[PDB]
């Protein structure tokens, strides 16, 4: 029943007017409020709809294939660490998985995969967590033959998702097919485009107004406030 | 005139106090009713609290919508908040979250303990407001400070989580909790080899002596008092060292959960039996009432159960045709809270379309979110199926046949339905390849 | 007998109530088995269900190898089935092998193939002294004989296998008696080539008596190499067997009534 | 070759610590220190204090205190932080060398900026009690803290194993609810198991001897619940301090924020040299219990305190002279009565009364038994008291104000009637004795 | 040898010269000093002496009556509670020692008895806890007759001591003799005086020279220092 | 008398050992007699080095208060003092007193008196048939007579203001033994009276000897009921004492006795 639409509550004062743009605020919506020190409050919410795309998405910048390379040019390359396989994937060269076995004393044993080798007006938006969210999706093969698709190189696409804390790391490992795997990787500088930014919806504000003869905002949370900012 | 409703009002609150009986209880409540025609504030919202719940009188929702009204324009801190969790999940009323919002915001304005938890956890987990971490921790706070009031003094009384279904983030920390933990399981298994007298011979027992092991069990129960009461002062002290500055760093998210675990043990949580003893004689139309209020505080047993016995369609209330999204709903929520049947029960709802559009994609994704997280055979077996028969995606064996292996070696219990599952894959691949 | 088609029908009957009962309760697949497996009042059921299943499958397949039973070989088979049963639960539980249901059926097919190997065993017995005998027997007698030949090498192969990747289970116990099988399933051959040459020409052999004496000897001492290697095995690891102790009388019995036999005559 | 020797010796220390830390036997723990002393032949830091830490206190090693400071000196020239502290401990109490308090302080700082613990507890007790310093909340409360977030933090992790503190002289705001429930519970248990079916004299003859069964078990369980409450006690202790002195709550108030610090670090890891040193004391070893006993009376306690001064009472001990075996039993008694103990106090004016140590003076023992009479209600000190006022020993004799100290003394606790009767019974035989000669 | 003497670690850098006013400072008394990070230090250390008196106890103050007199015309006075009595003391004018009995209903009973009333080249010291310390008497008498003693009128003597932080408050309540006896009272004022100031013990200070090479404040402390205070 | 003072002597050598064992541990007088107190072997050689001293008083008592012994009346004391001493230990183990320094002396005062009253009753009942006694025994036994009567009379009222002040308590039952034995003392009074009237007159009197003995047996008989009622308030609150009954059966068998001669006279 739509967890995800925010609200926030303010308290702009006494004289306000109901800003037009973005949603609409009635009155008939209105509630009488008092509270436990006796002050009258008169409270309106607007329609809860967050609907469209009127966010005046102008982007004059060019396409997010230059974004990414410079983690192409760097080469520096992150890990991940799975049950038993290690899968380790770098952009723009190439991503291989191996298992480490441990012989007892003098040599170990490397038992190591090739995924792949690397020598328009709707973006692609996947779900991820529940959410639909847009990637760009890369494709390269020409990896090491499985017995089980007759001697055929696998292919994977690299999944490109953006997160504020991220350092270029793998959020998880699927396949879709025998010798068909897909990696999920966290970069942070991808969603700087308006498109490929992560899709959040727009805060709804909440103002309830305060009639005179009670102050602009309720007393108790005064000393709420005091109280968080000295602990 | 208020002399007589005051005495009134004394009189049931003494009989309340000094007589558990269902016959006192309901006289009592008799009483608080005749008081609270007079519209004396303190016994109305007592007998608003359980009316509209039940199991204290006919559950009218209605009249104690109509009653809100006029306790919420006296000014009542304890008279917003139910207001404000009936208008929430469209109890008896149209669903909208803001005035929802602000009424709990006014009730955490006079003092309602009830409504900073509600504040707090709706903060915590972005539900009608945005998630953010210092908002949610002082008003989690506010409400463990008190909790630990009652704790030190009262002894916290332990309550048994029933579900009718049924950085440092590891543990929370190390150490005193651990060594409760042992003094607990000691403690049982000395109980436990204490009953045993199959070494009697004409003895010991003392010929059906039952007045050894009422004690034994008695005693048990004390202990277990007493062991929970340190484990929760140990957990808020531990809250409090990680909430603010000291002893490990600034670490928001491994500090609020264990507030929450602080605040949800508590006090409130005694109307977890109130609901299931409501629920185990008929009254299903007083489980999913009791059960929404701890579910609106936050209570993941009660999030899981109300959902549970909304899922098999005994809620009167609401409408069959909303019954399926407000399940859907609070089961997503048990969710978000880590509970692993939800995840599955998730899956379902959008595999069979409960409530929403059949869609295998978002199934499949639960059903792996339930996989690799809570190690479940149940929606990791669903999921080989999906490989096995080619919903969403695309069709092949060798995958779904190595999930069964996994799901063979990976709980003890699934020896059989792979096995079976195997044998009719074997099957189905002999065919093609007699076909082929 | 109708009355064991009627015990069928309401086995049947009973496993079809309990199933549709657990589908009631859980609606998935996966959920109304787990209940199945874990509850006594439906777990208990299903075994007792195989094992009538099983001894169906058994006297029809008895019915198609054989015409029709002499009846004399069903006591005797009826006590060894009780010996073999009772071995069967006491290693059962002295091997702390727990309540599993999928080794259990490993332990029917033996009871089942030993059950065969006796009526085959009863079946040389009779064609040892039989004047007519047609050659639909004879050749129903030798597939038998040579498929419980595959079966068993097939099971000592897979135990072998087992004892060497695995470690010490319970599956060295099976091999052994599947060895032990095979060893009277070699006998029940020697006979029967015996009793063939004999039958095939319109003369006593003299002979015969001796390669047969002979043959007895060295299947007598094979079976007792084999108790005492199993013996030696049993207790030198895992813990004090307790059992096959019966067999091994039979074993000791049959290789004196051998050699005995065979220095009195010789 | 001197790096050849270098990792000879780390091999044997490496060796000889991991013997120590898989084997608890007393002769593999000789063998062990044998080997560290090996390796401290050619100057292995690490089993130099590991060694010298031994030798010293004579806990796995035969005492001797002359070649623990010949190479301590080494240990600080090098730099040790393990070293500056028993140097500091040293020259503090005497031990085998020209005693002074401006070396150990200066010992004891440099000990706590090489990151040292034990010098951090000492440096916080003596700026607590304002021994050696000035007087002060704010050092105390610094050098207090950084030793309270260690062991807070490892108490988080591993719970901070219990030790008892067992007394020589005497063997020899949160928590209410959880504690009442505690003890019911045991209580419960406790007529649970009395009973029965007789458990003690039952129809017996031969005995049943079916096996108790009960006790073990139910006595890990205490442990663990003393461990676990503990912890929850001093993380309780540790919060408490923090909203006092950062002034959240409470307004920044010095006294309880040290206070609540002291109680915490008291309860720490090197406490198990408790143990260690009592251990010693049986056996009949003083030698080696003194010094585990005086150092852990610098670091702040108060029962080691008590204990060393109870071993220099006696002239037990043999490493501190006889010639001043009592003022060095005099110090620790002065230090184990500002902490509130009250043999403490009483035995501080015994010595100021019979005059050992100092001169007699019994005008300062007056003021000590009217302390530990008034301030802690002790039946001793008041029955001396009493008898300081009838002998007029300090100040004028008057026959009046004793009867009412015995009396009084009756009063405070059921233990003293016998004493106060004969004592009474003279009182008034010398007084009629007195009136008839007059 | 005792608990009494202070120091103080001092950090003045690579240039010092030894004072020759107050403490004595010798060249044999060095310890040279190496602390974890490999920084050189040379520390040296005062002569414990802490002898003498010559302070040039010099002071053109008023009289010991001066500073007293204010305090009697406050008539301003306090309280004590004890275990069963509650001794009241009100300087220059009388102390009232009693107990109040609460019988059930009616009457409260006041067992009063009465301390008193009014109509020298060596201060006189008294010793308290273990300390010695210098005073100023009030010698006073003709309380309520003793009836122990064929009713001689009881005797009181008032004690003064100073303490920087005081409310004119009673420490202790001494029964030197039945019926004649000594309160003691603490004022912020009267230690203005030359004498009647409590005697501290000088502060010895410890000075740490700091080699060249070394930083005249060793690292740990460095972050000590600032961490203390932004923790203040 | 030199057994009685090598006795004396030995147990003088073994407290003076105690003693100085205890001092030299603690060697302040305060800890020195806490010490003595607290440990068992040291309360209990203060407990014999007591009953020594009380036995010997008792002695010089008895000496000083009668010439000599009939030799006839000391087994009588020493069944009654058996029987007192039975019946003082089972008062003290069923009120729980505990083993205190202050009770015990009761019990050991109590059982004197009672042995005091024994051989005061028995000099009377001697004197009752004595033709030749003298003036001087008739005084002073008079004067003990009043004297332990008085001395137990304020004993009595001491413990009963206690009582009172206090409330119920083991003291009470003391109380009733102080009381019997004050009925023992006005029981030897009225015998005094008796005597003095047999002593006056040089001729038998029947009738005032049969007044004396009725007025004696019906205050007897009145001290009976009272201590039979005392008795009886102990059930209803603590518990059942177990104990006293001996005396209640001997005060019935007197009370019997006084009837059935009362019948008789009459
Ligand atoms: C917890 O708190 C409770 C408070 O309620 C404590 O209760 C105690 O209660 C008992 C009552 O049973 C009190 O005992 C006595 O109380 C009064 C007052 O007596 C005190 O004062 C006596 C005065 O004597 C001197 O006083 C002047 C002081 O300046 C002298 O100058 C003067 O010359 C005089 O000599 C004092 O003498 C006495 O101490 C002892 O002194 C004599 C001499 O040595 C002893 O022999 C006595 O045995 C006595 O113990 C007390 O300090 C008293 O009433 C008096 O006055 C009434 C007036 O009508 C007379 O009728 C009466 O006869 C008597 O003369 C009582 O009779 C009783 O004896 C006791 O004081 C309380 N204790 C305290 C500390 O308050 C309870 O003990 C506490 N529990 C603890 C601490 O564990
Ligand atoms: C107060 O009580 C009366 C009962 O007569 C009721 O009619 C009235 O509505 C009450 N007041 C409010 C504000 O509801
Ligand atoms: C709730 O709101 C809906 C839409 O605004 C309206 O149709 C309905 O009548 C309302 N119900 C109540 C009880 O106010
Ligand atoms: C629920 O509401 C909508 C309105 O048409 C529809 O799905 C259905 O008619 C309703 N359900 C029932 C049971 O009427
Ligand atoms: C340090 O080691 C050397 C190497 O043998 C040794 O000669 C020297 O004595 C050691 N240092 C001291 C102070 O003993
Ligand atoms: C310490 O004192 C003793 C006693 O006089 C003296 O012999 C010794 O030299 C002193 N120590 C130092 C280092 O001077
Ligand atoms: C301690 O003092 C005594 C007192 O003169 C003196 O003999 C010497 O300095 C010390 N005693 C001994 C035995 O050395």
């Amino acid at each position: 029943l739509s967890d995800d639409i925010p609200f926030r509550v303010n308290w702009p004062g006494t004289e306000f007017s109901l800003p037009t743009t973005g949603v609409l605020y009635k009155e008939d919506n209105y509630v009488i409020m008092t509270t436990a020190h006796k002050e009258k409050y008169k409270c309106i919410l607007p329609l809860v709809t967050s609907g469209d795309e009127e966010e005046e998405k102008d982007y004059k910048g060019p396409n997010p294939r230059e974004l990414l390379e410079p983690l192409f040019k760097q080469s520096s390359c992150s890990y991940r660490i799975e049950s038993y396989w290690t899968y380790e994937v770098c952009h723009g060269k190439h991503i291989r998985q191996y298992h480490e076995e441990k012989e007892t004393g003098q040599k170990i044993n490397i038992h190591e995969y090739y995924l792949g080798n690397m020598l328009s007006n709707e973006i692609p938006t996947k779900n991820i967590e529940g959410q639909m969210t847009p990637y760009y999706p890369v494709g390269m093969g020409n990896g090491t033959p499985c017995s089980l698709k007759q001697n055929r190189p696998r292919s994977s696409t690299v999944m490109y998702i953006c997160h504020p804390e991220s350092k270029h790391e793998i959020l998880s490992v699927a396949e879709v097919t025998t010798c068909e795997y897909e990696v999920v990787i966290l970069t942070p500088l991808l969603c700087s485009h308006p498109k490929y930014r992560f899709r959040a919806s727009p805060v709804n504000d909440i103002f309830c107004q305060s009639l005179p003869g009670s102050p602009f905002k309720p007393l108790t949370l005064r000393q709420l406030e005091q109280q968080e900012e000295i602990l | 005139q208020m002399q007589e409703a005051e005495m009134m009002y004394q009189t049931g609150m003494k009989i309340l106090n000094g007589s558990n009986k269902k016959s006192q209880k309901r006289e009592a409540y008799r009483y608080l009713q005749k008081a609270a025609s007079m519209n004396h504030t303190k016994a109305l919202e007592r007998v608003s609290y359980a009316l509209l719940f039940g199991d204290y009188l006919p559950q009218n929702i209605q009249a104690a919508r109509e009653m809100f009204e006029k306790l919420t324009e006296e000014g009542s801190p304890k008279g917003q908040t139910a207001l404000g969790f009936l208008y929430a999940s469209g109890l008896g009323v149209n669903s909208s979250q803001a005035k929802a919002l602000v009424y709990y915001t006014f009730g955490a304005l006079g003092g309602n303990l009830i409504a900073h938890m509600v504040l707090g956890y709706r903060y915590w987990a972005g539900i009608g407001v945005l998630q953010s971490c210092e908002s949610a921790l002082t008003h989690y706070r506010l409400v463990a400070n008190h909790v630990a009031s009652d704790i030190s003094l009262t002894g916290g009384s332990v309550v048994q989580r029933i579900r009718l279904p049924d950085g440092m983030a590891y543990l929370y920390g190390r150490g005193v909790q651990v060594n409760y933990d042992l003094a607990l399981k000691y403690f049982q298994k000395a109980a436990e080899q204490g009953w045993v007298d199959g070494q009697l011979q004409l003895g010991s027992m003392y010929y059906n002596g039952i007045g050894v092991k009422r004690d034994y069990k008695q005693a048990l129960k004390y202990f277990n008092l007493a062991s929970q009461g340190g484990h929760i002062l140990a957990f808020y002290n531990l809250a409090q060292m990680h909430a603010s500055g000291t002893g490990v760093m600034r670490s928001c998210h491994t500090a609020v959960e264990l507030f929450k675990n602080v605040c949800e043990r508590g006090r409130w949580s005694e109307r977890l039996m109130t609901a299931y003893n409501s629920y185990k004689d008929g009254d299903y139309n007083a489980a999913v009432i009791q059960y929404l209020l701890l579910a609106e505080q936050g209570y993941e047993v009660a999030q899981s159960n109300a959902a549970f016995i909304l899922d098999q369609r005994e809620a009167s209330i609401v409408g069959e045709n909303e019954t399926y999204p407000r399940a859907l709903l609070h089961w997503n929520r048990a969710a978000s809270q880590g509970y692993t049947v939800a995840r599955i029960k998730l899956g379902d709802y959008h595999f069979y379309g409960f409530g929403t559009d059949v869609d295998y994609e978002t199934a499949f994704i639960h059903y792996r979110l339930a996989s690799e997280q809570q190690h479940s055979a149940q929606a990791m077996f669903n999921l080989g199926y999906m490989h096995e028969k080619g919903l969403g995606i695309k069709q092949d064996i060798h995958l779904a046949k190595r999930f069964y292996d996994m799901a063979a070696e990976a709980s003890p219990d699934a020896q059989v339905p792979v096995f079976l599952a195997l044998c009719k894959l074997g099957v189905v691949y002999f065919l093609q390849y007699i076909r082929e | 007998m109708f009355r064991t088609a009627v015990m069928m029908a309401a086995s049947l009957a009973l496993t079809g109530a309990v199933v549709a009962h657990a589908y009631y309760l859980k609606h998935q697949f996966y959920p109304t088995v787990v209940y199945l497996t874990k509850s006594s009042p439906s777990m208990a059921v299903l075994y007792i269900q195989a094992f009538v299943l099983v001894f169906l499958l058994g006297k029809v397949m008895g019915k198609v190898f054989f015409g029709q039973l002499r009846a004399a070989e069903m006591e005797h088979l009826l006590e060894r089935s009780w010996y073999a049963v009772t071995e069967t639960c006491l290693a059962f539980t002295v091997f702390r092998d727990d309540f599993s249901p999928r080794f259990v059926a490993l332990f029917t097919l033996l009871l089942f193939l030993k059950c065969f190997h006796w009526l085959a065993e009863d079946r040389v017995d009779f064609m040892e002294r039989s004047p007519n005998i047609s050659w639909l027997f004879h050749c129903r007698i030798v597939s038998l004989m040579f498929l419980l030949g595959i079966l068993d090498f097939l099971f000592v192969s897979h135990a072998y296998h087992s004892i060497l990747t695995r470690g010490a289970s319970v599956q060295l116990v099976f091999g052994f008696e599947y060895a032990i099988l095979m060893t009277m399933v070699l006998t029940i051959f020697i006979k029967y080539v015996l009793h063939s040459v004999d039958l095939q020409s319109e003369n006593p052999w003299d002979n015969k008596a001796v390669y047969m004496l002979y043959t007895e000897l060295f299947t007598g001492f094979i079976k007792v190499l084999l108790y005492m290697a199993f013996m030696t095995i049993m207790i030198k690891v895992h813990t004090f067997p307790l059992f096959a102790i019966r067999p091994m009388y039979l074993a000791m019995r049959q290789f004196k009534k051998a050699v005995t036999d065979a220095i009195m005559s010789r």
